[PDB]
RNA sequence: UGAGCCUUGAUGUGUAGGAUAGGUGGGAGGCUUUGAAGUGUGGACGCCAGUCUGCAUGGAGCCGACCUUGAAAUACCACC
């Protein structure tokens, strides 16, 4: 959205310059920029110079990074037939089958993510293309359809992270609080990168990483000259 | 019934004012609405109406071809006219009521009418 | 003078819905002249004068994890 208010405002007045910055110097720059009394996550932008057109020339899936976020990272079991004890003791909130497939036909989905059955996946989530950004139904590409539900669900909670193509090439994926340090971070941002190597396709061997940016929620973002290749500040 | 179409806002040059035009021979009426400055908006006939024969040389089928020009230059946005009358045939006001009928004041009435210093011969017509 | 590429910035005005349905991650809220809204001024912009929006003034609002309607659901920051 990015809509222009008072705000927004005060936030663009207080920053010092806009550029392309050194991945630790804009870490440490987009630190001063949270404005809010919740605790702000924080995020990277990775625009990706390929097609994006279906599985194939996209990179789409997930990894675990070694050190979680902050947040619970808000878990549902969308399932025909667990035990519940099971997945709750994996760490689940709820487990079966009736309100899952309520809310993702309502169109609100009170978790941010759920992991699903393919059994589940059938009947709601295998046709459904146009998810939206709450991101309810299913997708195989991204790896949360699984019958080895409980170990997702525990990976989940503990800090896996996601990360897909829109209609583009865009990489949206967590890299953890404000409130963290900033090697801790550069941990987090590293683990992501060998990932989205690992998933590139055979084609994408030219220009790869179009630009970097990373982002804080209701505070700002700052540009990033590149990634690097680094899990230390220093 | 109704559909839910976009809203209408074309422009073509909007003149709001107009000069008309009558050219009245033996077999037919020529009526044509132009601009002031002088550029042609639309024009209609009484031999376009069909009536042919004797029919078609009368104040009553040149009105009608009036009434059809004056219709079609609303699109135009002309909203006012004056009228340029050529020839001693008829419709020699029943063509000014049909423009006047399109909701024109038309008090100007300009005969124009070109009287040649006597010029090219006319035709015979018939052998006897 | 078309189109592409690309930096930022924005509309989807419908039918149900307060009203504002580009793909979707973060994500449970933001209090400079309440984030507003509003005639007015410039720009985007309609399935139609209404949504977003610079701003003297205006402190009357958006809206979710959760007002509610829905087949895509909305804050707010990003990508555009």
């Amino acid at each position: 959205m990015a809509k222009l208010t008072k705000r927004m405002r005060v936030i663009r007045e207080k920053v010092d310059a806009t550029k392309q910055y050194d991945i630790n110097e804009a870490i440490a720059l987009l630190k001063e920029l949270a404005t809010a009394k919740f605790v702000e996550s924080v995020d990277v932008a990775v625009n990706l110079g390929i097609d994006a057109r279906k599985s194939d020339q996209n990179v789409r899936g997930a990894t675990v990074l070694p050190h979680g976020t902050g947040r619970s990272v808000r878990v549902a079991v969308f399932t025909q037939g667990a035990n519940a004890e099971a997945a709750k003791a994996a760490g689940a909130e709820l487990v079966g089958m009736e309100d899952l497939a309520d809310q993702i036909k309502k169109g609100e989905m009170n978790f941010d993510v759920v992991i699903a059955s393919p059994d589940a996946m059938r009947v709601v989530g295998q046709l459904g293309q146009v998810l939206g950004p709450r991101g309810l139904m299913p997708n195989p590409k991204v790896g949360t359809v699984t019958p080895n539900v409980a170990e997702a669900v525990k990976n989940a909670k503990a800090g896996q992270v996601r990360y897909r193509n829109d209609k583009n090439g865009i990489i949206h994926t967590t890299i953890g609080k404000v409130d963290f340090d900033a090697d801790k971070l550069k941990e987090n941002l590293e683990a992501l990168l060998v990932a989205l190597k690992k998933a590139k396709p055979t084609q994408a061997k030219g220009v790869y990483i179009k630009k970097v940016s990373i982002s804080t929620t209701m505070g700002a973002g700052v540009a990033v000259d590149q990634a690097g290749l680094s899990a230390s500040v220093n | 019934a109704k559909a839910p179409i976009r809203a209408r806002k074309r422009v073509r040059k909007q003149v709001s004012d107009g000069v008309a035009h009558i050219h009245a021979s033996f077999n037919n009426t020529i009526v044509t609405i132009t601009d002031r400055q002088g550029n042609a908006l639309g024009w209609a006939t009484a031999g376009g109406s069909g009536f042919r024969g004797s029919r078609k040389s009368t104040p009553f089928a040149a009105q009608v071809a009036a009434e059809r020009c004056a219709d079609a230059v609303k699109e135009y946005g002309i909203k006012n006219l004056e009228v340029m009358v050529k020839g001693p045939g008829p419709g020699r006001e029943s063509t000014i009521r049909a423009l006047n009928a399109a909701g024109f004041r038309i008090t100007n009435i300009t005969d124009v009418t070109p009287i040649p210093h006597n010029g090219c011969r006319p035709p015979k017509k018939r052998r006897v």
